[PDB]
RNA sequence: AGCUGUCAACCGAGCUUUGAUCCGGGGGUGUCCGAAUGGGGAAACCCGGCAGUCGUCAUGGGCUGUCACCCACUGCUGAACACAUAGGCAGUGUGGAGGGAACGAGGGGAAGUGAAACAUCUCAGUACCCUCAGGAAGAGAAAACAACCGUGAUUCCGGGAGUAGUGGCGAGCGAAACCGGAUGAGGCCAAACCGCGGGGUUGUGGGAUCUCUCUUACGAGUCAGAAACCGUUGAUGUAGGCGAAGGACAUGCGAAAGGUCCGGCGUAGAGGGUAAGACCCCCGUAGCUGAAACAUUGACGGCUCGUUUGAGAGACACCCAAGUAGCACGGGGCCCGAGAAAUCCCGUGUGAAUCUGGCGGGACCACCCGCUAAGCCUAAAUAUUCCCUGGUGACCGAUAGCGGAUAGUACCGUGAGGGAAUGGUGAAAAGUACCGCG
């Protein structure tokens, strides 16, 4: 996922642990994996 | 012989002057040759003796000061210069041209 | 300066009555003698700790 | 260079006696003005930096 | 320096696009080249004195090889490949063959 | 596949696919001054000795090596004087000398200032100076803390805390116990006793010496516990290589990277250039790939070293760092400014003991607790950037930013020393041919 969509202009890319609060505000919308997900909310 | 204890002659004799009066000087058999500064005149006389293989009669060396220049940047000076006149014997010449 | 124990000069401070502090110092009790090292006679600068300890 | 390292120390010595003696009358010649091929002091000089070398490597044996 | 002495290119940003041309002179460390008969000055010069038109040079990134593919011409980039000994040699992209 | 550094154009002449220029590693040359070191000297100058060598009838003259002082060691000689030393002579040493931006240890040590004056005090153990270093330094394996419970070498960071204290109790100064963290490591000698070697290394005390009882190959290494080298090979460094994908139309003015339409790559939409805003024109980036040579550093083999009787019981009071500890005086530093002043350091006098020895636990005494001074070594956490490689900036953009868009130059001063000002044509010189007044 990292290597994938890293180039592209528009994606920014975080690990679930350092989601903080500047990247979302600025982002228009939020994509999470499910192992991501899931290592969030625990 | 070796790389280290060789010396030719012709690193002292480092060119020849030409001049109106080095000219007027040829006709009296007097060479002026610009030399090695830290030569003497007996180094000088050996060397022209055995480069040319005459007979050297004296030997006269003028000491010049190198010409303070001017420039763009400011001031250079050039190359100081050692010349030794060269009388010969009677009948004996070199061909510098 | 003793040139047998390297015991030099201390220093410090002359203290008066009105507790005025001004530099002075200690010199070691130094006094020159004749002796023999090594069969050879020398005057040293020896202070008489050494001497008192026989070291001379 | 790999052209001079065949020749003998007498050889090197000579070589060095002709191209001295080359360097020396280039001089004489632009000192009174007949020279025309500029480079060639330049060229000369070489050599004669190369010969040296090779006689320095062959006394240390390198 | 992809542009070599002696190639055919073809100027496509400048007052003259289309033509083609030889690489006169290269300068491998400005970046320019000369190609034949493109940027074609007109100097004053006096004492023969006198208007003079030869070509000045054009920067390397705004010519670019021509490459013959199917009948008419083509630019094309260059790209290298080893044949067997590691010898790089100049190989068309836009065709693949071998310039 | 071009090249002959730059200001900096220009001419001329050359080198180059028989591989130049350029780049990296190694090697040769390296005048004279400078610690300067054959002697001298106003640094870059002058004059020599000794050996060898070229040259000449020969002096004169060239060229190479070598010659300062101090220290370490080996030999000869040994003064006044007789041993004898001092000294002298000979032979060697990859010994020392000087330089360096900051950081370090140990010594010496201001004043302006504050105290609204000033001397105790502060500034401040700062500025500066002296000796010595290393890549770090210093400290460091308990004669330590604590408090009757206990922790267990040192260093550094945050607390404790601007607290206890200290102070012309003024201005000010200012810990420790202990807590949380970074790193984590322990070794060896002297002594007694035996012939520089063996011996042994202690705080539950241990060691020696004597008597009795029983018993009688292996590990460690380039390090603080010794010290080198030879090879094989792994990794990193000092040059590099490859490295994806864009066209058409019009406009513009002069140039398309901008407009319109359709496209493509993307483990590459970092950045810079290209004649105006370029992921696809170039240099690159993502991603891989590379070393004859030498450096750094691992692993291994050779190699080197250490050990090869041990344990218990009883004796004995032999040893356990001396002009030292303590004490007296005069001082320094510690929260502590000499005070009832402990511990720590210095000078002068006086001056022990060896385990029933000794030191500390804030005068002192007793008990209790801890620990063995007068010997040494020790990496890691810590401070710094003259220099090198790669990067960053809600840093400057030519009176700004370093003084310096190179300058410690010009200029000023005898001298230490002070010390500037000057960036911009255009995309490209296409830098105005020719004509005229002069």
């Amino acid at each position: 996922a990292w290597l994938s969509a890293r180039n592209l202009p528009q994606v920014h890319i975080l690990e679930p642990g350092q989601l903080n609060t500047y990247d979302v505000l600025v982002s228009d919308d939020v994509v999470f994996t499910k192992a991501a997900f899931e290592s969030f909310v625990s | 012989v070796t790389s280290k204890t060789f010396t030719d002659p012709r690193d002292i004799l480092v060119k020849p002057v030409v001049s109106e009066k080095s000219y007027a000087l040829l006709d009296e058999n007097k060479y002026t040759f610009v030399v090695d500064p830290r030569a003497n005149k007996t180094q000088i006389k050996q060397a022209v003796e055995a480069v040319f293989s005459v007979k050297v009669t004296g030997v006269n060396t003028i000491n010049r000061q190198g010409k303070r220049k001017r420039t763009r940047t400011g001031y250079g000076k050039r190359a100081n210069t050692k010349r030794a006149i060269v009388t010969l014997a009677e009948g004996n010449r070199i061909d510098i041209f | 300066n003793c040139d047998v124990c390297g015991k030099g000069p201390g220093f410090g401070n002359n203290i008066s009555h009105s507790h005025r502090r001004t530099s002075r110092r200690w010199n070691p009790n130094i006094q020159r003698v004749r002796a023999v090292v090594g069969r050879t006679p020398k005057r040293l600068n020896v202070c008489t700790s050494c001497i008192k300890a026989g070291k001379v | 260079a790999s052209e001079l390292r065949e020749l003998s120390n007498e050889e090197l010595v000579g070589k060095l006696r002709e191209a001295k003696e080359e360097l020396f009358n280039l001089r004489f010649q632009a000192a009174t003005g007949q020279l025309e091929n500029h480079g060639r002091l330049k060229a000369v000089r070489k050599d004669i930096a190369r010969i040296y070398t090779l006689m320095r490597e062959r006394e240390l044996g390198i | 320096m992809k542009i070599k002495k002696g190639d055919l290119v073809q100027v496509i940003t400048g007052k003259d696009k289309g033509k083609q041309g030889k690489v006169i002179a290269a300068f491998p460390r400005e970046d320019r080249v000369l190609v034949e008969g493109v940027n074609r000055v007109k100097k004053h010069t006096k004492a023969a004195g006198g208007i003079v038109t030869v070509e000045a040079p054009i920067h390397v990134s705004n010519v670019q090889l021509v490459v013959e593919k199917d009948g008419n011409k083509v630019v094309t980039r260059v790209g290298y490949r080893f044949d067997e000994n590691g010898n790089k040699i100049r190989v068309a992209k836009r065709t693949g063959e071998d310039i």
